[PDB]
RNA sequence: UAGAGGACAGGGCCUUGACCUAUUCUCAAACUCCCAAUAGGUAAAAAGGGCGAAAUAACUCAAUUUGU
RNA sequence: GCAGAUGUCCAAAGACAAGCUCAAAGAGAACAGAAAUCUCUUGUAGACUAAAAGGGGAAAAGCUUGUUUGAUUUCUAUUU
RNA sequence: GACUCGUUCAUACUACAGUGGCCACACCAGAUCCCAUCAGAACUCUGAAGUUAAGCACUGUAAGGCUUGGCUAGUACUGAGGUGGGAGACCGCUCGGGAACACCAGGUGAUGAGUCAU
């Protein structure tokens, strides 16, 4: 037989019955897709910096433990 | 002053209005009138004319002078003999409506108009 | 029918003010300046070359929110003091500009002595791309001989050549860009008509210039420029047409 | 039935009324770094890069910069909840927001205001006021200007 | 929907009109110069901001010291 | 529910660049007329843009010309 | 007085007038050369005899347009309340928001960087 073909009655209250949630809006977003030719370089950044601090901390390390 | 009306363009114009071996002798005698070349009309080729400047465009006029109502409210005039000439003439400064960089408008006041033109065919 | 009409009016959407008055063409313009977004404080100079009928000037713009700014400049009359009297509309007086333009450009950002350029006529130097200003870019025209200029006062500026006088021909370039072809018209016309001659070249001979002195005196110009570069408010308006009013009652 | 990219946008998507025309050149002149708010109005003249019909004048941070385009990071409500999209625009449909200029102003002046006020060492209420009820006004009118009202009668 | 004024066509200086100009009565869900109310979006600081120095990069820049 | 449209078409009607400006009206020119071609003036688009309708477009996205095949291979972040 | 590159994109546009020019723009003189066409008209190239006639600049008009303010008008419309009125169509009241056309008046620009001339 017709049937009611649609409706948006009671969506507005079952929304809000558990609230609209909101993105959890984390710290940090993955670089995936984004802008390479500087991601990449922003990881040689990063491998200098380790590499530098790594040394400097086992240069102390060595010296402080004879 | 720098005011005098000089002829600007002069053009010659048959208009057969079918195809070729006509048209092409219409295009011989342009040729001989005058040794540039002329181009035809539209193809929806039915007609053929030419533009003519300075000299030569003063002595084919002259040639051509073999009325005082033909003349348009522009400054511009033309007749016929079978051939249409059509005279367009203006005073100096007319590269301001026609150059790329800085093109404009001349002031009606520059402007031939029709008094002039008649009074500029008659003096000459 | 009117087609001025007060509708017309109404409705009517004008262009920009330099587009009206014909300067700037606003779709090279903003393609010249447009840099990735990605390159931030990237620059993106322009050799802006721009021909009066009387000489002609070459300027360094970068684009700027208020309005460009210009960091060089410089004018075809400028030659005066280098020993171009006459000419100065000329290929090599536009080649001389673009020289002049960048060997004062190089000398304001101090590397002169970093870019020389090259020496007479056949790190990465400043980058800057040539805005030609709705002239038609015919092979032989004057701004593709003040990027040459600027090409050997050091600046780099990208270019192909196909737009040099001849479709590659360095010796009709460098014969162009010395003046030689002003000398052979001088030439020319002196031997087959003088009277035309000295009425086209008048001021080069009363410079006392002739065409054989033309090439050299190009190229020490060139050298000498590398080695040291009432309103009426709304009262009086009623006031006046009151008074019109009034004559007017009586004259016509 | 009918539910294509633009359907809809006959009013949304069309230039203002003798404001036609490709964008000025001082648009492509304007900065634009990760993270900062950025708005989404779609510009007709420019085809390509242009946003769906549901951005159009909504606010989002920047997350990607390209050559010519941006990704920004737009909240669309979906029936229970809210969720991020990142939409890739052209540089002609996105626009440096003004949502937090007074934020950044505020910023700044009370940064200078406390500067000067920790160098003195008053202690100041530096947050913004809400202002409501006014104080009492002992207020002088001569009684050349205190004019009486009546309603008016029917015409 | 009506007239009012004014230099192409028709007949007998005249008329019929057309046309133009300034008006005039009345309208639009698939008309718009203008444009609400309501509804909607973003922002209102600490895992952050501001201000500097030093490091890193194969990125960017004319720049191994420009910028990011 | 209303007015429609689709199962196609295009080596160019795709790409780039350059130059140009369109519809229409008025005036003028042997044949030549309401219309055939040419010239001038005005011309915010009243044209054109494959098709339905709606947006967009004037040194263009329209017209003409030149050179071309980016209508190519691979992969992401994503929008409806 | 000026020019180049811009910004705003009509207070900047349009029509008709008046005034202005030394380097300044420009009109202008030519076509050997690069280049270009039917046409050196345009484009390009080479010039400097002439001219502010025009472009350009400034101003004017009970100018059109544009723009700002007032006024239309707390009008039209509208959010919330009503065991409000009315047979209904519609219309008040309470707590709030608030136009448009038209008309009237003023205005017709401002400005960034660089440069030339005196």
């Amino acid at each position: 037989a017709k049937s009611k073909n649609h409706t948006n009655h009671n969506q507005n209250r079952k929304a809000h019955k558990n609230g609209i949630k909101k993105p959890k809006k984390h710290k940090f977003m993955s670089r995936k897709g984004l802008d390479p030719n500087f991601f990449r370089n922003q990881k040689y950044c990063l491998k200098g910096i380790q590499k530098k601090k790594k040394e400097l901390k086992l240069k102390a390390k060595q010296e402080k433990n004879n | 002053v720098m005011r005098e009306i000089k002829v600007n363009k002069l053009v010659l114009n048959i208009c057969v209005g079918e195809s070729g071996d006509r048209l092409t002798r219409a295009a011989r005698v342009l040729e001989q009138l005058t040794e540039q070349k002329p181009i035809f009309g539209k193809c929806r080729k039915i007609s053929c004319f030419v533009t003519v400047r300075g000299k030569k465009a003063l002595e084919i006029l002259e040639k051509g002078l073999k009325r005082r109502k033909n003349f348009s409210d522009t400054g511009n005039f033309g007749f016929g003999i079978g051939m249409d000439f059509y005279v367009h003439l203006s005073r100096s400064g007319y590269r301001v409506t026609r150059r790329t960089r800085r093109r404009s408008k001349i002031s009606k006041t520059h402007k031939v108009t029709k008094e002039d033109a008649m009074k500029w065919f008659q003096t000459k | 029918k009117v087609v001025k009409n007060k509708a017309y009016f109404k409705r009517y959407q004008v262009k920009y003010r330099r587009r009206r008055e014909g300067k700037t063409d606003y779709r090279a313009r903003k393609a010249l300046i447009l840099q990735d977004k990605n390159k931030y404080n990237a620059q993106k100079l322009r050799f802006v070359v721009r021909k009066t009928n009387s000489q002609v000037i070459c300027q360094i713009a970068c684009a700027h929110i208020e309005g460009d700014k210009i960091l060089a400049e410089a004018k075809s009359k400028e030659l005066i003091r280098y020993g171009i009297p006459v000419g100065l509309k000329n290929y090599a007086a536009a080649y001389a500009t673009g020289l002049l333009c960048a060997r004062r450009f190089l000398k304001s950002l101090n590397l002169d002595t970093q870019f020389l350029g090259v020496e007479k006529v056949t790190r990465k130097p400043i980058k800057a791309f040539l805005d030609v200003g709705i002239t038609r870019t015919t092979t032989g025209n004057r701004v593709f001989a003040a990027l040459k200029g600027a090409c050997d006062g050091g600046l780099n500026i990208p270019h192909g050549n196909n737009r040099f006088p001849g479709s590659f021909n360095p010796e009709q370039l460098r014969k162009n860009i010395l003046g030689i072809h002003v000398a052979e018209y001088m030439k020319t016309l002196q031997e087959e008509d003088n009277d035309k001659y000295k009425t086209h070249f008048n001021d080069y001979l009363k410079n006392n210039i002739g065409a054989d002195d033309i090439e050299q005196m190009y190229l020490n110009a060139h050298e000498k420029i590398r080695q040291n570069p009432k309103k009426l408010n709304a009262k009086l308006r009623k006031k006046r047409v009151k008074e019109k009013l009034a004559l007017y009652v009586e004259k016509l | 039935k009918s539910r294509g990219k633009r359907s809809g946008t006959r009013y949304k998507f069309s230039k203002k009324f003798r404001k036609h025309g490709e964008c000025t050149a001082n648009k492509y002149l304007e900065k634009l770094n990760y993270g900062d708010y950025v708005d989404i109005v779609c510009d007709s003249t420019q085809q390509k890069g242009m946003p769906f019909n549901y951005y159009h004048g909504k606010t989002g941070k920047i997350f990607h910069i390209t050559k010519r385009g941006v990704g920004v990071l737009v909240n669309k409500r979906v029936k229970h909840r809210i969720e991020q999209k990142k939409v890739c625009v052209r540089i002609e449909h996105v626009r440096k927001s003004r949502c937090n200029e007074d934020f950044l102003l505020r910023k700044i002046k009370n940064a200078e205001l406390i500067k000067e006020a920790k160098l003195k060492n008053e202690h100041i209420n530096i947050k913004r006021k809400t202002e409501g009820p006014k104080p009492a006004a002992m207020i002088k009118v001569p009684p050349s200007k205190i004019i009486t009202i009546e309603p008016l009668p029917f015409y």
